[PDB]
């Protein structure tokens, strides 16, 4: 193990003089990726099932704390509807589902790796499929039946452990196929209409002339595009190939951290059911048997207070995380309107 | 042996050492037990399971409701069976009729399915993303506008909320 | 005047509901024998009423704490909204914005502010093209073994004749040497036409 | 359920979460070991000679039903106090290392 | 050089005040007989 002083970067010097200028003579077409989180998992909690279980004595003792559970569930539902609103602001910008024609004559540019693949069950692109397999979720579907984990399969499958304690995960409103349809419409509009479909009705224009407009927008004359069209198309195709390559090779850490954080929060909730909180045991059935009502109520009160504050901590941290995801989704919506529907 | 509880007992594959009688999971609840007369191990599984949601068009319009059992797959652990049973990737929906059309979402059920109080009864459908469109793209065709419209739109933004103060002692 | 400002009414509703929830949470025992201090202080003597009063104090303190925490979170969200509104005031009202969909749908022309209870309303005036028409087009024009490109327009053709127009409004004009500029010969551009 | 969790008699259009699906128990079962004898209540409480407190006696008890009601006719205790358990629960339990 | 950076000093002030408030909150009984563990552990037996 070695320890060193970190370097800030390579040293450089500019040959500045009062009558010297440097002018470029060639260019490169670069393609870069930017990843942004847009939603997190929507969860719900049953207080009675988490705090008491099937205990009727505990559930009758809990009726002095019903306002707190209505409050918790109000907060969680606010988060849950905010997630769907986030996805809608990002992806549902345009409400016309444009298709790209079978005329794949785009001046030499090849958009085959980002356009839908009709050979799949879904209509996801090649790049979208490569992205889909680099993020491992925790819920492959949202129907886990009672008979499916009945026995010791519970408390060995984390999801049934969460479900037996009242912790539910709700499915998003837009399926993945609907989101793929939205991105497909955005791509088709942007490659057959330029930036006009974001300001009104889509007005077609040949792709090379649209690229010439975009070259004008950065301070380069159009003849620079028209005289170098094959070189530019080749550079673009090579850069797109480089992306797929890199991906299929080896990540989406910022999107996996969201899944990891939500799963860890739920599992921490489940393990915090082993705390005594100052009582004689952490099981309601060891207290309710070996102790009679009036003097078991003190222990059950300790347990109730502890578990309520556990739920409260969870909900508070979920609210804070949802605020951060909301900021990220707002940034993504701004980038969608200003980089995809226009030129910045 | 004095330990009380509620649940479902099933035959087990766990195998206890001779000095063991109960088995506990990570939440420290008893999930296995050795029967004191037959000396066989049993698993104890809880009895309640599965979320439930209720879809109403508002009780100021009707007291018809639909119920979504978010963990059932019918092709049951339901309160009633009625008619119009419709399976969804969000659960089994009971009380709403499935149609083949598609509209804008009214009440979001989930997984692409919405519900609405149409024709009265409750219907469930797949939400539509929008009208389909196609651009007449060719390699030498352009579309140029010949007129314009001046549009005025509103945008609302919250700027403040209520300023409050609390006296601890008085509360 | 017909028929809403839901985003501005939700703020009022949320604050009122939070205060009223605080008030109703004064009916909780929190594990004591009653939720009234006067039923405890009468029928119980100091040292053994102190346990009940301690339970009540702890419960009500945590109620206040929950309220303050959720108020802080909501205030952060309102702060973000107010920052966005200030940016929109400086960039859409005090200027003209080139950012797409920042000051309405269309090409932004101007904006006017109006005040509302706890908020602001922007009236965005934008320009939306309409009544489009199809034309044949070309990237360049070849005249004397030279390629001519438009200066600030696009080459269109009504079917037989060629004109140069501006991109956002059909206003055809005759192609001259003041509309175009020359660069190179007629062998490199792909869809060049003779005119 | 929703009317009552809302604390209102009117419900507005929408979808609301209710409690998880509950199932009620149908039967009650008890499973104790096969024990037939009664515990030596008459050679612990009715012994003829007790020990000195400095050399107190300790006796092991196992494999017997602890039906203490048989002590109601022949015994009257001036002090009886249990720690860690309730006296009203002693008839339902089962005891280890007595 | 004359005369400020209030927005940068408020951050330092807030963090310092939070830590010091943590330290002074060690003088609360929270409903116990004292706020010192050594006064409880001496004069009282474990249970
Ligand atoms: C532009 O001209 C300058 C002037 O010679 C070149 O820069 C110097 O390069 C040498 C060798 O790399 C360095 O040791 C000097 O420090 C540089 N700076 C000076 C002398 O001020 C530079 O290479 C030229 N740039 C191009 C693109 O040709
Ligand atoms: C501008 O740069 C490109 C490279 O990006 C040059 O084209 C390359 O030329 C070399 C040598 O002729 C070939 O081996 C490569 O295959 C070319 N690249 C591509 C993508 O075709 C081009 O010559 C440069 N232009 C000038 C004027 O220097
Ligand atoms: C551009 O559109 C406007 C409508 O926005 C047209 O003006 C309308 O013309 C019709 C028929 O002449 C009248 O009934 C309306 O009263 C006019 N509207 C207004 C607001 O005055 C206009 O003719 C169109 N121009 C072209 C060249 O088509
Ligand atoms: C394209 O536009 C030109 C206008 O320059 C049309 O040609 C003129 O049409 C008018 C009226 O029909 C005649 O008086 C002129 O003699 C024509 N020629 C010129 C040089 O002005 C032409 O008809 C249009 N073509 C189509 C298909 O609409
Ligand atoms: C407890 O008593 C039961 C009977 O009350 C015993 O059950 C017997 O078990 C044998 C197995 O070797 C069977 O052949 C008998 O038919 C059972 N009897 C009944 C009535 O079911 C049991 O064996 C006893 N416990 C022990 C440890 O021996
Ligand atoms: C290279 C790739 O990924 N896909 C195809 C390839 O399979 C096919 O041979 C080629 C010509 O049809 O076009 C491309
Ligand atoms: C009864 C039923 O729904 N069966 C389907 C089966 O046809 C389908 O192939 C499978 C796909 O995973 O899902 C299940
Ligand atoms: C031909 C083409 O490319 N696009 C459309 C075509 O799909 C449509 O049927 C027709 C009638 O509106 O208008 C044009
Ligand atoms: C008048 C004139 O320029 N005619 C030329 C012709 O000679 C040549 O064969 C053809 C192909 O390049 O292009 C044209
Ligand atoms: C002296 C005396 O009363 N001895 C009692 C006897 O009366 C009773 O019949 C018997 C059974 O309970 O227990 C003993
Ligand atoms: C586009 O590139 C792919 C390689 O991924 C190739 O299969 C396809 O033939 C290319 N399209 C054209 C028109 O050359
Ligand atoms: C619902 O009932 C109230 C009172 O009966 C009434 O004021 C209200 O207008 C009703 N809702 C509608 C949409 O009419
Ligand atoms: C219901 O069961 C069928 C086959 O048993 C399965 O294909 C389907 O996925 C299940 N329901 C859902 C929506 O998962
Ligand atoms: C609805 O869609 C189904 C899909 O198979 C089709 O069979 C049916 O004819 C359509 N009309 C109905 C059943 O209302
Ligand atoms: C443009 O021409 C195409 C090809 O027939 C047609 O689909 C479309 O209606 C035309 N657009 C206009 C605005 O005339
Ligand atoms: C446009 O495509 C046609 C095919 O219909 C082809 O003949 C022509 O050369 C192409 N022109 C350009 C500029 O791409
Ligand atoms: C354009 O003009 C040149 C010279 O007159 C001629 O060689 C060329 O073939 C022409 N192009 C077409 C498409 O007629
Ligand atoms: C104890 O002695 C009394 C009186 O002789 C008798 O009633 C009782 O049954 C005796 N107890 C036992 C356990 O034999």
């Amino acid at each position: 193990i070695i320890a060193y002083t970190m370097s800030l970067g390579a040293e450089n010097s500019v040959a500045y003089s009062n009558n010297s200028i440097a002018i470029p003579t060639n260019f490169t077409i670069s393609v870069t990726t930017e990843i942004l989180p847009v939603s997190m998992t929507k969860t719900s909690v049953d207080c009675t099932m988490y705090i008491c279980g099937d205990s009727t004595e505990c559930s009758n003792l809990l009726l002095q704390y019903g306002s707190f559970c209505t409050q918790l569930n109000r907060a969680l539902t606010g988060i849950a509807v905010e997630q769907d609103k986030n996805t809608q602001e990002v992806f549902a910008q345009v409400k016309q589902i444009y298709k790209t024609p079978p005329i794949k004559d785009f001046g030499g540019f090849n958009f085959s790796q980002i356009l839908p693949d009709p050979s799949k069950p879904s209509k996801r692109s090649f790049i979208e499929d490569l992205l889909f397999n680099k993020v491992t979720l925790a819920d492959a579907g949202f129907i886990k039946q009672y008979g499916d984990c009945l026995g010791d399969i519970a408390a060995r499958d984390l999801i049934c452990a969460q479900k037996f304690n009242g912790l539910t995960v709700l499915p998003p409103l837009l399926t993945d196929e609907m989101i793929a349809q939205y991105t497909s419409a955005l791509l088709a509009g942007t490659i057959t209409s330029g930036w006009t479909f974001g300001a009104g009705a889509a007005l077609q224009i040949p792709f090379a002339m649209q690229m010439a407009y975009r070259f004008n927008g950065i301070g380069v004359t159009q003849n620079v595009l028209y005289e170098n069209q094959k070189l530019i198309a080749n550079q673009f195709n090579s850069a797109i190939g480089k992306i797929q390559d890199s991906l299929s090779s080896t990540a989406l850490g910022k999107l996996q951290d969201v899944v990891n954080q939500n799963a860890q929060a739920l599992n921490t909730l489940v393990k915090q059911l082993s705390s005594n909180f100052g009582a004689i045991s952490s099981v309601l059935n060891d207290i309710l048997s070996r102790l009679d009502p009036p003097e078991a109520e003190v222990q059950i009160d300790r347990l109730i207070t502890g578990r309520l504050q556990s739920l409260q901590t969870y909900v508070t941290q979920q609210l804070i995380r949802a605020a951060e995801i909301r900021a990220s989704a707002n940034l993504a919506a701004t980038k969608m309107s200003e980089c995809v529907l226009g030129q910045s | 042996n004095g330990l009380t509880g509620t649940g479902v007992l099933t035959e087990s594959n766990k195998k206890f050492l001779p000095f063991q009688q109960f088995g506990r999971d990570i939440a420290d609840t008893t999930d296995a037990v050795r029967d004191p007369q037959t000396l066989e191990i049993l698993d104890i599984t809880p009895c309640s399971f599965g979320g439930v949601s209720v879809i109403t068009p508002g009780t100021n319009t009707s007291n018809q409701v639909a119920v979504l059992y978010q963990d059932v797959n019918c092709t049951w652990r339901v309160y009633s069976t009625g008619s119009n049973v419709f399976q969804t990737r969000a659960g089994c929906l009971i009380g709403a009729e499935h149609v083949n059309n598609s509209y804008e979402c009214d009440i979001p059920i989930g997984a692409g399915i919405c519900a609405s109080y149409q024709t009265q009864s409750i219907i469930a459908y797949t939400m539509s993303l929008g009208a389909e469109n196609s651009v007449a793209y060719s390699n030498n065709s352009i579309a140029i506008p010949t007129n314009f419209t001046i549009s005025v739109t509103t945008e609302i933004l919250p700027v403040s909320m209520t300023k409050t103060s609390v006296d601890c002692t008085m509360y | 005047s017909s028929t809403a400002l839901g985003k501005l009414q939700d703020v009022v509703n949320q604050n009122a509901q939070a205060l009223n929830t605080l008030v109703k949470q004064l009916s909780s025992n929190f594990g004591a024998i009653s939720s009234v201090l006067n039923d405890i202080l009468s029928r119980l003597d100091p040292p053994e009423a102190e346990v009940q009063i301690d339970r009540l104090i702890t419960g009500r303190l945590q109620s206040l704490q929950t309220y303050v925490t959720q108020q802080l979170i909501r205030a952060a969200e309102i702060r973000a909204s107010a920052n966005l509104a200030a940016t929109k005031m400086s960039e859409c009202v005090l200027g003209q914005s080139k950012r797409v969909d920042f000051c309405g749908k269309g090409y932004h022309l101007m904006s006017f502010p109006q005040s509302a209870p706890h908020g602001v309303v922007f009236l965005h005036v934008t320009y939306v093209p309409a009544q489009e028409k199809n034309f044949t087009t070309a990237p360049a024009i070849c005249h004397d073994g030279k390629a001519h490109f438009p200066r600030e327009g696009v080459f269109v053709s009504n079917g037989t004749h060629w004109f140069v127009t501006q991109r956002n409004f059909y206003e055809p004009q005759i192609i001259t040497t003041d509309n175009t500029f020359v660069s190179g010969n007629c062998d490199v551009v792909i869809g060049i036409v003779n005119n | 359920e929703t009317k009552c969790t809302l604390k209102s008699f009117t419900v507005e259009k929408g979808i609301y979460q209710t409690s998880n699906f509950r199932v009620q128990p149908t039967e009650s079962i008890v499973r104790f070991p096969n024990i037939t004898n009664l515990c030596p209540f008459g050679e612990v409480f009715n012994a003829t000679r007790f020990a000195s407190v400095y050399a107190w006696n300790r006796k092991r008890i196992s494999n017997c039903v602890a039906d203490y009601s048989v002590l109601y006719n022949s015994a009257s205790f001036s002090t009886f106090k249990c720690y860690g358990v309730s006296p009203t629960k002693l008839n339902d339990l089962c005891f280890t290392n007595v």
